[PDB]
């Protein structure tokens, strides 16, 4: 299961 | 013994053909399950592994539309790393993520993971606490102020010892006959000279599931660990690996050495004497 | 940042002339990604030619697994040709049964 939540760099 | 879920990126700019090559596989164990390439005609999370077959549709959609987010956010970063190194727009870069977490034998939280590369050099990484960052140049020191001021460790943290570990533990259970599976190495030796004074002892061991192996050469007793060559452990491709260490001896002393070899599918460790 | 590839050809199970079997040339411990791999019988490039997908090792490193389905005769020789940026021209490594 990938992670759900996402944060640009 | 413990299991492991890991998800592996990666993202290679290509200037100027176009858009970044993207890259995505996970692993549980060391039995690849999942596969997404940006280049490939399917676009899909695509399955690699009979178990995770079983998921409905909803997984499968759920989880392209992820990987798909992973990707245009490394397609972004590729785009602000740039800006940070003060690079040209000329070469071709690259940037790798891993994470994933490991769980015990009665599937407790063990460890989490989450590592960045750029251009093959550490770049950022969680902590063993999964509450704080290691920035390893000052470039990723303005992601690491960034992702601490948005508190971003928290909600990863939900997952790495959450989440993912249910979700292995799902895995583990529904692929049970083939992820909790041991293959014993199958082993033997073969001789070489290389000249009159001198011959090269090989230890083989083919066929063994997990990866994870240890081959020690001895001389009476003693670990020769210092004069011998090990390759990389290598798949077989058809679920099992290979690998061989390698001792040059004094010949005739060949009879004084022997192979040890442990693996998680032995229930002994194994001695054999040339 | 840039590593040569490490360079294995073997066969899937231990080679018997006349039956079936699997030619993999794995390349593992290089940096970048931009990699060229053929398998070679008897000189020929071979066309239907399968590749893992691209993964890393804990220092970055990537590898990969070249594989073809084959049958070993006597006679004919295999051989795995490998161009990476590190190599200051494409190497070629021999498919040993010993």
């Amino acid at each position: 299961k990938l992670i759900e939540t996402y944060f640009s760099k | 013994g413990s299991h492991s879920m890991r998800y592996f990126f990666t993202s290679v700019s290509r200037p100027g053909r176009g858009e970044p090559r993207f890259i995505a596989v996970g692993y549980v164990d060391d039995t690849q399950f999942v596969r997404f390439d940006s280049d490939a005609a399917s676009q899909r999370m695509e399955p690699r592994a009979p178990w995770i077959e079983q998921e409905g549709p909803e997984y499968w959609d759920q989880e392209t539309r992820n990987v798909k987010a992973q990707s245009q956010t490394d397609r972004v970063d590729l785009g602000t790393l740039r800006g940070y190194y003060n690079q040209s727009e000329a070469g071709s870069h690259t940037i790798q993520i891993m994470y994933g977490c490991d769980v015990g034998s009665d599937g407790r939280f063990l460890r989490g993971y989450r590592q960045d590369a750029y251009d093959g050099k550490d770049y950022i990484a969680l902590n063993e606490d999964l509450r704080s960052w290691t920035a390893a140049d000052m470039a990723a020191q303005i992601t690491k102020r960034k992702w601490e001021a948005a508190h971003e460790a928290e909600q990863l943290r939900a997952y790495l010892d959450g989440t993912c570990v249910e979700w292995l533990r799902r895995y583990l259970e529904n692929g049970k006959e083939t992820l909790q599976r041991t293959d014993p190495p199958k082993t033997h030796m073969t001789h070489h000279p290389i000249s009159d004074h001198e011959a090269t002892l090989r230890c083989w061991a083919l066929g063994f599931y997990p990866a994870e192996i240890t081959l020690t050469w001895q001389r009476d007793g003693e670990d020769q660990t210092q004069d011998t060559e090990l390759v990389e452990t290598r798949p077989a491709g058809d679920g099992t690996f290979q690998k061989w260490a390698a001792v040059v001896v004094p010949s005739g002393e060949e009879q004084r050495y022997t192979c040890h070899v442990q693996h998680e599918g032995l229930p002994k460790p194994l001695t054999l004497r040339w | 940042a840039q590593r040569t590839p490490k360079i294995q050809v073997y066969s899937r199970h231990p080679a018997e002339n006349g039956k079936s079997n699997f030619l993999n040339c794995y390349v593992s411990g290089f940096h970048p990604s931009d990699i060229e791999v053929d398998l070679l019988k008897n000189g020929e490039r071979i066309e239907k030619v399968e590749h893992s997908d691209l993964s890393f090792s804990k220092d970055w490193s990537f590898y990969l697994l070249y594989y073809t389905e084959f049958t070993p005769t006597e006679k004919d020789e295999y051989a795995c040709r490998v161009n990476h940026v590190t190599l200051s021209q494409p190497k070629i490594v021999k498919w040993d049964r010993d």
